[PDB]
């Protein structure tokens, strides 16, 4: 059939939770919890989290994605009591090839060209980043290092990168807590694969490095009993 | 040989004027011709001439610019079960039908004299 | 009259191969080994092409199959590093688009029973013998002529020798979606893989980049008769078609 | 508008040169540099073509024309021995045909007085500083890039040094049937000779046999004015054109 089922597009179509995180607004210095994940957040977008452990795309080899993050902010902080009082979260899809923040009242929110977004918390908003590859396809299977040369890292192969995430909290007033709630979902659209691949046999060991990993349980199963089935 | 054995066999011509070589990585590397051993039994190889000064030097000396033929195990030798010995080949040379002869010559190759008469 | 397999005489270059018992042949997808990248840029052509003198059969060293054999592993771009004018172009040149034609045979006589796996695998990432969050170091990826060699050859610091997880974390019988053809001492004793060019870039480095690994792995163990010798040769033949370079009028010389 | 002189560029693979000052030519004799010896053998062609890459123009290093000089001269096709594709080809190969285009440039101002003979000599066999019945062994003949450099550089076992016999016997004011032509630094500053392949025998080996000398000889002393470097410099370029070899689909390696 002709129906959007089996095929490629819906395969991989589908929204799923990447990069739950949790982050909130407090001051300038204030008590000292500053840096691991407060007052922002920097993903560095890597569908290789929670796409079932990376499973259906590592079927295939080469693959082009346009991305629909749909970002899902909300006030772990009871949003019900109050803690929600204009929470505007400003997101932020920083680009390969682009400085990331390290700071919320950092100079790259308000750069120049990177595409940020503010929405009320408990909302959401819809992006579509078109296909930002270095090669023509995403090289999600890759074999080679980056140079023979100065080498950039290793063949965990970031060269094709996808883009890097940013989320923070424009407010202000250390006399109270709250705390924020951010969860992504990625959808890939107009997906292309190509070259397909053997699946693996165990949940993973790394990112990148196509590793199997040491100390193995049978990932086949015993016949019950003998060739006699039944 | 026998008919079930099989054998590769590279071998490998050098022109005259150029070094020979020394295992069958070198030779390889040179014009390598294999045919097999193990479904064909003839191999025939052409062997072509290169003029070097206007012609071939017919005086006995033992220069090495002569052309150079030889050949290589690419892989050993399967010999069927029980065979417990040795095969052979079998060579063959002639002159394919661009062959040219000149001058012409006294021919002693023995020093030769002898008047006997009956 | 009567059997007339194509046994004829494919020369190319400095190659007189023409051994071909069966000579059927699998090619890897639909696409044939092809030049061109593009038609033009509008503008006259100097571009290279060494297809006149690159499309040699390079053959390899041959590899014994014992009994106690696992398997041998050859990355192709990489495999032809210090031989030929194609590894001369290759570090001569850094960018180059070559096709392969993969020609393996294994001498076997009537009386030996045994079942060989070809199979080639574009952009085959390599699984550690640490199995962490570290792989090899690309010293011990591509030796050259001598491949992985992972029948027996238990090494440290580099790639894993599992032939199961066949050093990507896959499954053995599960490794044909990858073009392939199965080496029966029954039915034939040669296998051939038409290998088109194949990466996201068109145009890339064979001396940092490993295109393919080529795998012949024995599936079925070789039982020769007793009384024989238990090993069996297995001949490797690479000839690099309608292969392409980048460096044209730009290289002089770089030494290693 | 005004002066056109043919100063366009004579760009040729890797090779862009086009410097010319009063282009005219002189050819050796009435034939050009052809390739083609004869036509066929009635069969089918796969004949050495490496005029699309050994046509560059391979130049010299630079000689200082002083007061106190007498002159330099080179062996044709065994100065481009250590250098090259050519010269790799030269090795790789044994025979080869291989007409020649030199171009001697001399950089000098208006102010400079002299006169240049630039003399292309086929087979020009050498005089020894023995002078008996015994030469040079042909080590000291042909050094490459360097010449044997006449100009106040004797030595002992190989060549002479005289200038007048050319080391050849001969005389100097009478070399001139010689193709040759004058730099005169009111006239011009460069020299250009087409030199097409000359041998008793269509195929040769230039490892071996030295076809060509050149020589680049000062019949006037050099007068810069005073206050200025007494020193000139003479820069000669050759561009081997519509040249052949030999060893086709048949060399594989030599070293030395």
């Amino acid at each position: 059939f002709n129906g959007s089922e089996t095929d490629v597009e819906c395969f991989l179509g589908r929204a799923a939770c990447v990069h739950v995180t949790e982050i909130q607004n407090k001051d300038a210095t204030g008590i000292d919890n500053h840096r691991e994940a407060k007052l922002f957040n920097d993903w560095k977008i890597n569908l290789s989290s929670l796409v079932q452990l990376r499973k259906k795309l590592e079927l295939f080899t080469y693959v082009r994605f346009d991305s629909e993050y749909t970002i899902l902010a909300t006030a772990s902080q009871p949003d019900s009591a109050n803690y929600s009082s204009n929470l505007v979260v400003q997101a932020m899809y920083v680009p390969p090839g682009a400085p990331n923040p390290k700071e919320w009242d950092d100079y790259t929110w308000q750069s120049a060209s990177n595409p940020s977004v503010f929405f009320k918390v408990g909302d959401t908003s819809r992006f579509s980043v078109p296909y930002v590859g270095l090669a023509s396809a995403y090289n999600c299977f890759y074999d080679g290092y980056s140079h023979d040369d100065a080498e950039t890292q290793y063949g965990i192969t970031v060269l094709n990168h996808m883009g890097s995430m940013a989320f923070r909290i424009v407010n202000e007033h250390d006399e109270h807590k709250t705390l924020v709630k951010i969860r992504v979902y990625h959808r890939a659209k107009h997906v292309e694969a190509w070259i397909p691949r053997a699946p693996r046999a165990l949940p993973y060991t790394s990112i990148g490095r196509t590793n199997y990993p040491k100390n193995t349980e049978p990932v086949i199963k015993k016949r019950k009993g003998d060739i006699k089935s039944y | 040989g026998p008919a079930l054995s099989s054998a590769k066999l590279i071998l490998a011509y050098t022109p005259p004027g150029a070094r020979g070589p020394q295992d069958r990585r070198e030779a390889m590397l040179g014009t390598h011709v294999v045919w097999d051993i193990g479904l064909q039994s003839t191999i025939v190889m052409t062997i072509p001439w290169t003029s070097g000064v206007q012609f071939r030097y017919t005086d006995p000396d033992t220069y090495t610019s002569a052309g150079f033929l030889s050949c290589w195990y690419q892989t050993s030798l399967i010999l069927p079960p029980e065979t417990t010995g040795q095969v052979y080949l079998l060579s063959f040379i002639s002159a394919c039908p661009d062959f040219k002869l000149r001058l012409m010559k006294d021919t002693q190759t023995i020093s030769q004299t002898v008047a006997l008469t009956e | 009259c009567g059997y007339s397999d194509r046994v004829q005489q494919i020369t190319l270059g400095n190659s007189t191969i023409t051994t071909q018992e069966a000579a059927n042949a699998v090619v890897c997808y639909a696409e044939w080994p092809e030049y061109l990248p593009d038609v033009d840029a509008s503008d006259v052509n100097k571009t290279s092409k060494p297809d006149t003198s690159v499309c040699r059969f390079y053959t390899l060293d041959s590899k014994t199959w014992t009994t106690g054999s696992k398997g041998w592993c050859w990355k192709l771009p990489d495999a032809l590093k210090d031989m030929g004018v194609f590894g001369q172009n290759m570090f001569f040149h850094s960018l180059g688009r070559s096709g392969y034609t993969v020609h393996v045979q294994c001498n076997a006589t009537k009386f030996h029973s045994g079942c060989l796996l070809v199979v080639v695998i574009p952009e085959h990432q390599l699984a550690s013998h640490e199995g962490g969050n570290v792989s090899v170091k690309y010293t011990f990826t591509h030796p050259g002529e001598r491949g992985i060699d992972l029948s027996s050859a238990n090494e440290v610091g580099g790639p894993v020798k599992d032939v199961l997880y066949n050093m990507n974390g896959t499954l053995l019988g599960n490794l044909l979606i990858f073009p392939h053809q199965f080496i029966n001492l029954r039915t034939n004793n040669t296998a051939t893989i038409v290998i088109p060019y194949i990466n996201s870039v068109p145009i890339d480095s064979m001396t940092r980049h490993n295109n393919v690994s080529l795998m012949v792995i024995p599936i079925a163990p070789l039982t020769v008769p007793t009384g024989a010798t238990p090993s069996l040769p297995i001949t490797v033949t690479i000839a690099p078609m309608c292969t392409e370079f980048s460096g044209i009028r730009s290289k002089s010389i770089v030494p290693q």
